[PDB]
């Protein structure tokens, strides 16, 4: 086999605690789809059969719960209490893995072709692989941050070479003491060194055997990240030949299989990166991102399943004619006559009355808005409740949480 | 409104002494490279890009080069590139002479700063069109424009002392940080160049310096307003204050085309090799761009170069990459290799000479060795005298037979050190050193600590 | 539409007289051109008188499309053949030539606009403006082609 | 106002031949050179004809010297002293010539020739300027001449192999092509691909091209039935100074006898023959061939990138010019009838 | 899905040359097919990337490439309960064979080798136990490396070190191991010589070459293949390289090399040429036009100036460009081959095949 | 040979017709009958269209020890012009074609036919003072011919004496 994929699913949204208590993670509805769907289709659109899953309890009980793929995951569970972290995962999951890994995140949403990652592992026969999406800017309201309150966002400087392909640079601006230091060898070796700043990092590594073969040995390094890939690029040009991953690598390279008796037009770690500037890449982690991810889905779902129509079969709407083609209705969701959704994805079981404007929101499951009620821009939780005519515009009302009736509030966040 | 004539500002000084003790009697742009002097270099190349007025700046030996300068091409009725020489005594750096510059007013547009030691063949037309279209799109906030040649980080031109690093925004061309490389292992960038472009902030190690600049005058009256500033003082704080001043710098990177800066002796010898190679074309030995009657020649095969009335010895080779100057008189069965011989040498018999420049005059005798030395004007070699690499003979120094001289030896008719430090006891001439009949002092690393001594 | 006519008085130039010819073909006694101050009647540059030199082939001096200053040696009004030489014009003459067909062009080109405004439809029309114009100043100055020319300029003003 | 512009003038014309050219074609370097003699005629001061002769030899030497790969220029000074010469004998009672200039066994057996320029004529600068305008005349139309005989050496669905980019070649091409179809082969000719450039012209026509670099030439030439090439001088035994990578199709069209066909104008036959001089081809920087940013390998690589190739008059079937054609057998003669030999050497 | 999709052409070709395929190297096969190694085995997979990309190039790096990629196939090989291995072994190795076709035309090393794996393979006995037999298998792929490549190339070298002599100015062509070892190996053992790289576009393998023999400190100039009639008259030797001999004698190499031999046979210049006895065939060719490898033809654009000629030639419907990979030399353009069995005329080719088929 | 390659190749085929039995003419007929763009000419005709000719592919009727033809009339010709202008020339010829005489002499190679097939009977008085002869056959030197294609293979015409050693036996050479 060549590749063993692995969902990394234990459960993050650091940035996300509003939404990541009353459901997990992996399993936020992203249009009417859970979270970890994406990530799974993908790699059945793609060609694979099996996977290993990292996840908690409830995330394997959904995973169980007549979720929808074809190929047979495995789903391995670890200790809640516990604190580790993906490297950590990767350890424990280690008996499992015989072949180069392939591992991904529980929350990346994209429609770029994987193979365009896997060829740079193939062709270079690169320890590393990476995917990342050009630097994009938000102009969009967050339904819950407009007071500013804007964090400083450390960002990432990449320096590839000029092929655009290899990897040479990497760093964390918490690390860097306001000064950018570069070895000088890695200049003499590559003169022209790219630099980016708002990469996005799609987390789909395609790491060899023998990386985990090393981290097994090493159990300084927690997070892939933050802190295997940067350890990877860095050597990468700290010289050649606890034990160093240059000594875990036992197989000779197939661009210098035989150094003598042949021409091939010391450089055994190769990490190799795809920066795709155009399409959807998105790594769900924050507000602004899920709701994003919740707006642009409708086309990325009505490519990927053409067969699934954008309102559900199942659904009960008296006012037939007031949903937009990026609408979506899941099952039961029965709305009353005079009732309009334009742009807004809509849950499952939800009791929407007459006479109800839902404006560019996401609705989740078991959500009830009563008659005159109008909500723009707004996120509703699952078990939520609106009241006779309240108003609702960029606000994030959180699980079975109750609104007054005609109470218009703005930019709140109703978390109870 | 059509520009103004092209103007150019020459500075024929170098304000520091990178070429001691050579320097003591002989200005740096009056060396021979490939037995044309450097200066000469410089004026065919702004001659030839189409400067019409050229600004020579002396100080240091000024009389030498006006003497040199008044004979020259350049210096004709017929000429459309008028040369004007200024001269004076209170010149110490750049700074002064772009400080007079602007107190005479010399300069009404775009002009081009070279040194007096600058070898090139660009083309500054593209260059300067880009210098004013970028002038004329944002008023008086790019300033100067640096021309840079694509080359490897190993290549022979690129000395470690001149060797630069620059980051730039590749979508506009602009520099944003510049730095010298010298002694350094880790080369330290600060993080204000992510600040705007997020996209093109190429850091480039690739980069040879020309040591061309296309300058507005504002660059003379930043140099008025810091009467503290050498060009890398004012590249640095332009980059360094951009925030009072919105001043840029941009740069212009040439790949088909060849320039280079002799600023020390390991870039002389990289220089006249390339030059010998045709590297420079078309400012190539037989060319005679300067139109001097004692400096034609033949170019036959292997980049062989030979003067008129020239006598080669029964079995003497010359293997490649040679040009010999008119009247050398060669002996028999000699091998020169990668060399440059001046006008009126005279070479004996089983003479070697490998990558070794002789320049007008000198003399060696029979079974002499050289390898990657210099011999300046009228020295003298006896018989059994082996020179290491990077021996240099200044002029009018004679050394004795039966010697070996080590690897960096520089001989020079003053004292090593004795002027030095008097910045009376005429010390003799040791034998044990220069031999007997050798006239000249060994110069030890006083002087050698920017000699040709370097990797 | 494709008015034209005569730039002088006279059907027909004289011997020893410069004028300006437009190359239309190549013949074996030599290069058939069209008058172009003659509205465009034929004549031969004879092989013979086309150079001092001994010449090969005529293509040499010779290109189809091509303007040239000739003196005309030989009349036939009743054949109607005239016989041009460019070995016997002399550069001042070319000059003169040159000048002579520019200003009497200029004329034709002011009468043929004037006719033109006038929805002229035919070339006697044409004849007989440049009749009442254009050679009565010619004659009454006697010079052809600059006469009319010089009275033009004394206009305007 | 004579003398300061006239000198001028040479000046930027020496200058510009020593450093580039520009744009400049062979067409336009013989026009150039010829006004240049003809002011030089009509404004220096000269009494006889052995005044003027020897004044232009002194600036066609200089000429000549700013660029020796330049023979254009070489050609019109010699061209303009046979005229001088003709017109001084025309004056001077000798009745025919062009035929007691040359040695000839004929003219050895009846008598010979005693030289004498001194004598004065009025009127020999006028004919001497007639006849440079006479010149002038013939380049004006020597292109379209030779592209006129396309029909006579083309036929349908012929392949014709060229390389580089020649002018005169491209016309001769374009006119064939209004009547006849035929497939084109063009070498790129590195390092500058020129041919490129020949190559999307000839597609701009409508043309059948293809566009192949030089190690294909041996390849290919199996199924190409015609080569028809430019030049840059026609030698004096009929052998070329073409652009290089000439010689090797040259050698490939005779191992296939295929004929290879020169179209070159009158202007371009050089009466040098190729003894030696050291100054036949004409090399520019290696930065063609190696590229700067190769690194320390090149300290130690000896790159030569010469531009010029010899091709010996055997490997040449027929030159196509403004008069016809001819076979390189005949060049001689047309060397006798164009230029003086006390005329060779300037 | 279970065939693996054709490449598609690129663009227009030249009407000689139609009947061989055209393939552009940025549209790979891998676009269509499952990341997850399916069909194809994964060292296959990646080996046909590493082809049709120009990452694997030379006969002698291509076969051991296919090599090592073959005994990783064979290493992972299960028998189906119903089949020999004899068999199906065979069977399986096809598709595979036909998608690294796919991805770029096999070299005659190549062929031969698969050839050998082939007959090897047939000849394993049915009552061999399945592990028995891949380690055989693998020890012969091991034994066919080192000594049809490995120990020829040494033998191949001590002879060529015999012509080579003080004072020579050998001209070698492109980029070969094979000339580069022997150089290498000559100028060590004491011989003093100049070596002329000719390089020719768009590849540019000679580069290759100048580097090495630089690291050796062997002297070298270089220059471009139409300058080569310029340097002939100071060239003492010429030393070629080739990727196939045909049965007939003609010596199959990069393109150039039978112009180099014609005009080095024009300067009188003696032309050999070094090949391992692996890489001779049965197959005989009279020209470059029947079979050949046309390479990616927007290779052939280059960057002169600021302008790009050639830039969207695919929008003049005249304009063709023929990127040819391959030539024949005829042997009456050849003076002598060196291999394993020493030096030997051109035409001696068909017989060492003989000696080398009847010991099979 | 021809029909094989012209059902997935496009190639013109020029037939000359080998007089005076103008077979030929047949041969022109069969690969018209299959499509092939064909074209018949004399045999003066093969010098002038060889320039064109990018390949010649030849019968036989005998292959000798040292790789010569004993072929029809007029391939002597067609060889000599095909090396004028380095056009490889193929033998598609059978192995049982191989006879191990060597072309020493022996007085039997050419066949002479009737001298009807060249001159007339009907010419006349005219006959009995001209001497008419039709050679039947044409020897063509092995350093004219490229390649031999036999139902084992390519070879070259120097190998052919290996192929004389496997077939027959050195004593077997004189019957
Ligand atoms: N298997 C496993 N997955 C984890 C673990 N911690 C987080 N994850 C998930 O795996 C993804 C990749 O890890 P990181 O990108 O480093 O996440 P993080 O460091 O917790 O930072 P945040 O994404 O902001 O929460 C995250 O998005 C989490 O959803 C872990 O310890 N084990």
């Amino acid at each position: 086999m060549e590749f063993q994929a692995v969902v990394m699913a234990v459960g993050g949204g650091s940035r996300m605690t509003d939404l990541t208590s009353s459901i997990p993670k992996p399993l936020l509805p992203v249009g009417n789809k859970p979270l970890i769907w994406y990530p799974l289709n993908l790699l059945e659109r793609v060609g694979f059969e099996e996977v290993i899953v990292v996840t908690t309890r409830d995330v394997q009980k959904a995973l169980c719960a007549e979720f929808k793929m074809k190929m047979k995951p495995d789903i391995v569970c670890i200790p809640d209490d516990a604190d580790m972290g993906t490297a950590d995962s990767l350890r424990y999951i280690y008996p499992k893995l015989k072949t180069d890994v392939l591992v991904l995140s529980c929350d990346l949403i994209t429609d770029v072709a994987l193979h365009e990652v896997v060829d740079l592992f193939r062709a270079y026969d690169a320890s590393l692989a990476m995917l990342m999406r050009k630097g994009q800017d938000s102009i969009e309201p967050v339904p819950g941050q407009k007071g500013k309150k804007k964090a400083v966002e450390q960002r990432d400087f990449i320096g590839v070479d000029s092929t655009g392909k290899r990897l040479l640079f990497m760093a964390n601006e918490a690390d860097l003491d306001e000064e950018l230091v570069i070895k000088g060898s890695i200049l003499q070796k590559h003169p022209r060194i790219r630099f980016h700043t708002g990469l996005v990092d799609a987390h789909l590594y395609c790491l060899k055997k023998y990386i985990v073969d090393f981290l097994m040995e090493n159990g300084s390094i927690t997070s892939i990240r933050s802190e295997l890939i940067p350890y990877l690029v860095r050597k990468q040009f700290s010289s050649a030949s606890s034990l160093d991953i240059y000594s875990f690598i036992k197989e000779a390279n197939t661009l210098n299989l035989a150094p003598y008796d042949a021409c091939w037009n010391r450089s055994q770690v190769r990490c190799y990166v795809h920066i795709m500037k155009e399409g959807l890449c998105s790594r769900v982690s924050t507000l602004g991102l899920y709701m994003e991810a919740n707006r642009q889905v409708p086309k990325l779902l009505s490519a990927l399943c053409p067969e699934e129509p954008p309102v559900h079969s199942s659904a009960q709407i008296v006012s037939k004619h007031l949903v937009g083609v990026d609408s979506l209705i899941g099952p039961e969701t029965q709305i009353g006559e005079k009732s309009s959704i334009k742009r807004s994805v809509i849950g499952s079981s939800c009791l929407i009355k007459d006479r109800v404007t839902i404006t560019n929101c996401l609705l989740m499951n078991s959500v009830t808005v009563e008659e005159g009620s109008n909500i723009q821009g707004s996120v509703i939780c699952n078990n939520a409740v609106i009241e006779k005519g309240a108003d609702i515009k960029d606000c994030l009302i959180g699980s079975g949480q109750r609104i007054e009736a005609k109470a218009k509030r703005v930019n709140e966040v109703i978390v109870g | 409104e059509p520009p103004p004539p092209l103007q150019a500002v020459l500075v024929a000084d170098s304000f520091d002494r990178r070429f001691f003790p050579i320097s003591k009697d002989q200005p740096r742009v009056l060396l021979p490279l490939a037995n044309v002097a450097l200066i000469d270099y410089t004026l065919e190349f702004l001659t030839a890009t189409g400067v019409q007025e050229t600004f020579v700046f002396c100080c240091w030996k000024a009389a030498q080069i006006k003497e040199h300068l008044l004979k020259s091409k350049w210096c004709r009725p017929t000429s459309l590139n008028v040369v004007r020489i200024i001269t004076s005594e209170l010149y110490r750096s750049l700074g002064d002479v772009l400080r007079d510059v602007d107190a005479k007013a010399l300069v009404r547009s775009d002009f081009l700063l070279v040194y007096g030691d600058v070898i090139s063949n660009i083309n500054i037309t593209r260059a300067l069109e880009e210098h004013r279209l970028r002038r004329k799109l944002e008023k008086n906030v790019s300033v100067m424009t640096m021309i840079f040649k694509e080359s490897s980080p190993s290549h022979p031109t690129r000395c470690h002392e001149d060797n630069v690093v620059v980051a730039v925004d590749s979508t506009t061309n602009r520099v944003l940080h510049f730095q010298k490389t010298q002694g350094l292992r880790r080369f330290a960038f600060p993080l204000s160049l992510f600040q705007g472009s997020s996209d093109g902030v190429e850091v480039r190690y690739d980069l040879l310096d020309c040591h061309i600049s296309i300058c507005s005058p504002q660059v003379a009256q930043l140099f008025t307003d810091n009467f503290d500033y050498t060009r890398d003082d004012f590249v640095r704080g332009l980059l360094v204050n951009e925030e009072i001043l919105g001043n840029q710098i941009h740069m212009h990177v040439t790949a088909k085309e060849y320039g280079a800066r002799v600023s020390n002796l390991h870039m002389y010898s990289a220089v006249c090799a390339d030059v010998i190679r045709r590297w420079v074309y078309p400012l190539t030995p037989e060319a005679n761009f300067t139109d001097s009657t004692t400096q034609s020649c033949t170019h036959s095969r292997h980049n062989i170069y030979r003067g008129p009335e020239v006598s080669l010895g029964h079995g003497s080779i010359l293997e490649e990459n040679v040009l010999l100057g008119s009247g050398t008189v060669i002996g028999s069965n000699c091998f020169i290799t990668n060399s440059v011989i001046g006008p009126g040498c005279h070479i004996g018999d089983n003479v070697v000479l490998d990558q070794t420049y002789l320049w007008q005059g000198v003399r060696v005798a029979a079974g002499a060795q050289i390898h990657q030395s210099l011999l300046c004007d009228n020295a003298e070699v006896k018989e059994r005298v082996t020179l290491k690499p990077r021996s240099v003979l200044t002029s009018q120094v004679v050394v004795g037979p039966n010697i070996t001289l080590p690897e960096g030896s520089v001989i020079s008719l003053h004292p090593p050190d004795a002027e030095e430090d008097e910045d009376v006891k005429m010390k003799g001439y040791n034998p044990a050193e220069v031999g007997a009949a050798g006239k000249g002092y060994l110069w030890k690393a006083a002087g050698m600590n920017m000699e040709e001594e370097e990797e | 539409p494709g008015l034209s006519c005569r730039f002088y008085q006279h059907k027909f130039p004289e011997v020893e007289d410069v004028v300006m010819v437009n190359v239309r073909s190549i013949a074996e006694m030599g290069a058939y051109v069209s008058l172009l101050e003659y509205n465009n009647i034929e004549g031969m540059i004879l092989l013979s008188e086309l150079s001092r030199r001994r010449i090969r082939s005529i293509n040499k001096l010779i290109r189809i499309g091509r303007n040239e200053c000739v003196v005309v040696i030989r009349v036939d009004k009743e054949k109607g053949y005239i016989d041009l030489s460019k070995r016997r014009v002399s550069p001042e003459e070319a000059i003169k030539c040159e000048d002579k067909f520019t200003k009497s062009k200029t004329v034709y080109s002011i009468l043929r606009h004037v006719a033109e405004v006038l929805e002229y439809t035919k070339d006697e029309q044409l004849e007989s403006l440049f009749q009442r114009t254009a050679w009565v100043f010619d004659d009454k100055y006697k010079r052809p082609g600059y006469g009319a020319y010089d009275a033009f300029k004394h206009a305007v003003s | 106002a004579k003398g300061s512009e006239l000198s001028e003038r040479i000046e930027s014309f020496v200058e510009t031949l020593k450093r580039g050219g520009g744009p400049r074609s062979s067409e336009e370097m013989a026009r150039e050179t010829l006004g240049l003699l003809r002011q030089i005629i009509t404004d220096h001061r000269w009494s006889n004809a052995g005044e003027l002769m020897e004044l232009i030899r002194r600036e066609g030497r200089r000429m000549t010297a700013a660029q020796p790969s330049e023979t254009t220029v070489g050609n019109m000074v010699r061209r303009v002293l046979k005229i001088i010469r003709e017109e001084y004998g025309r004056l001077h009672g000798r009745s025919d010539e062009s035929d007691q200039q040359e040695s000839l066994h004929k003219l050895l057996t009846s008598g010979g020739l005693n030289e004498d320029f001194s004598f004065h004529y009025a009127q020999l600068q006028s004919n001497i300027i007639e006849a440079i305008n006479e010149l002038l005349v013939e380049l004006e139309g020597t292109m379209e001449n030779i592209a006129a005989q396309a029909l006579e050496h083309i036929h349908s669905n012929e392949v014709i192999m060229t390389i580089g980019f020649s002018r005169t070649v491209e016309a001769f091409l374009k006119e064939a092509a209004r009547k006849r179809k035929f497939h084109v082969i063009v070498a790129e000719c590195a390092p500058f691909c020129q041919g490129h450039e020949m190559a999307v012209n000839l597609s701009k026509a409508g043309i059948e091209t293809t566009v192949m670099t030089d190690a294909a030439i041996f390849a290919v030439m199996s199924r190409v039935n015609k080569v028809i090439i430019g030049t840059k001088t026609i030698l004096a035994n009929g052998a070329l100074r073409a652009v290089t990578g000439t010689h090797t199709l040259a050698l490939a069209a005779k191992h296939h006898s295929t004929p290879l066909i020169v179209c070159a104008p009158m202007f371009k036959l050089s009466p040098q023959f190729p003894n030696e001089e050291d100054s036949f081809h004409k090399f520019v920087a290696p930065e063609e061939v190696l590229p700067f940013t190769e690194g320390d390998i090149l300290e130690k690589v000896s790159v030569h990138c010469p531009v010029f190739d010899y091709v010996p008059p055997e490997l040449i079937t027929l030159f196509i010019s403004n008069i016809g054609g001819n076979a390189p057998s005949y060049i001689y003669r047309l060397m006798s009838e164009l230029y003086h030999p006390d005329d060779h050497v300037l | 899905r279970q065939q693996v999709p054709t490449r598609k052409d690129y663009g227009s070709k030249v009407s000689l040359f139609s009947h061989l395929p055209q393939y552009s190297r940025q549209n790979s096969l891998t676009q269509f097919m499952s990341i997850p190694s399916s069909v194809i085995h994964p060292a296959m997979v990646r080996l046909g990337l590493q082809y049709s990309q120009g990452l694997v190039s030379g006969s002698n790096a291509r076969c051991i490439a296919l090599l090592r990629a073959l005994q990783q196939v064979i290493q992972d090989y299960t028998t189906p309960p119903n089949e020999e291995l004899s068999r199906d072994l065979v069977n399986k190795l096809k598709p595979y064979m036909s998608f690294l076709t796919q991805c770029r035309p096999l070299s005659a090393s190549m062929h031969n080798a698969i050839k050998f794996l082939n007959k090897e393979i047939t000849s394993v006995g049915s009552s061999k136990r399945e592990e028995e037999a891949k380690s055989e298998l693998r020890a012969a792929i091991d034994r066919y490396v080192q000594e049809k490549i490995v120990l020829a190339a040494q033998a191949i070298s001590r002879f060529a070190y015999q012509k080579i002599s003080n004072g020579d100015v050998i001209l070698v062509y492109g980029c070969s191991s094979l000339v580069s070892r022997i150089l290498q190996e000559a100028w060590t053992e004491g011989r003093r010589f100049r070596v002329v790289v000719v390089d020719s576009r768009p590849w540019l393998e000679g580069r290759h070459t100048l580097r090495s023999l630089v690291h050796a400190g062997v002297p070298a100039s270089y220059l471009l293949i139409p300058a080569a009639s310029y340097v002939l008259p100071e060239v003492s030797k010429v030393l070629l390289g080739a990727h196939a001999l045909l049965a007939n004698g003609s010596v199959m190499s990069r393109v150039g090399t039978a112009q180099l031999a014609l005009v080095a046979r024009a300067h009188n210049v003696p032309v050999l040429v070094c090949c391992e006895t692996y890489k001779f065939c049965e197959r005989v060719q009279t020209d470059a036009f029947v079979s050949n490898e046309l390479d990616d033809p927007d290779d052939l654009q280059c960057k002169r100036g600021e302008h790009v000629a050639l830039a969207n030639w695919q929008n003049h419907a005249s304009l063709r460009l023929l990127n040819l990979v391959y030539d024949v030399t005829p042997p009456e353009l050849v003076d002598l081959v060196i291999t394993e069995l020493g030096m030997i005329p051109c035409s001696s080719v068909p017989v060492v095949l003989r000696v080398k088929s009847s010991d099979q």
